[PDB]
């Protein structure tokens, strides 16, 4: 089983992108095993 | 070895995720490689550091990334997804509050073979890494570890 990377471009900003999504505040909590979850 | 966004593929061939390359490192999530090592043509990429919480991990050296959203302005997802040409998708991040601080969210969905894409912010610096989050629709941390 090989995993191998394969470029795919430059890291840049570009000018004319989509512009989409919200910006939600959120209560959470991260685990010992990197998992997020909400909180109330 | 040139820097850039990569995409992370397995053997058909399947796109499991996507990570960065800057300054000689490359740095991708840990959910995608697990610490495995890479190929890079003819050459190899043996894992330097890792983190299952932070969910990162770092190839050929230490973790390189060290730039952070400044909380008030829209970013960029450099999304790479299976199959489609790098794009870029501008949004203002939400917010992770954690006991230990607030985290960048962005509320954008893409498949899971783009965990790893960079989000940028306006001078092109990578502020973190998409991919590891919660549902409320999927919503990612923005990621970044510690240079």
């Amino acid at each position: 089983v090989d995993m191998y990377i394969e470029r795919a471009g430059d890291i840049t900003w570009e000018k004319d992108a989509e512009v989409t999504g919200n910006s939600p505040r959120l209560d959470v909590a991260l685990d010992e095993s990197g998992d997020f979850s909400l909180v109330e | 070895t040139t820097d850039g966004v990569y995409r992370v593929m397995t053997r058909g061939s399947t796109q499991v995720g996507v990570g960065v390359m800057q300054e000689g490192v490359f740095h991708t999530m840990w959910h995608v490689t697990k610490g495995a090592a890479l190929r890079s043509g003819e050459g190899r990429l043996d894992p330097y550091w890792g983190d299952v919480k932070q969910d990162l991990v770092s190839y050929c050296g230490p973790w390189k990334l060290d730039a952070a959203w400044d909380g008030l302005s829209e970013v960029q997802l450099l999304a790479v997804p299976p199959g489609e040409r790098a794009k870029n998708i501008q949004t203002l991040p939400g917010i992770f509050k954690t006991k230990d601080g607030d985290i960048g969210a962005v509320a954008l969905d893409y498949p899971a073979g783009t965990s790893g894409s960079p989000i940028l912010d306006k001078s092109g610096r990578v502020i973190g890494l998409y991919g590891n989050g919660v549902v409320i629709s999927y919503v990612s941390a923005i990621t970044q570890g510690k240079r």
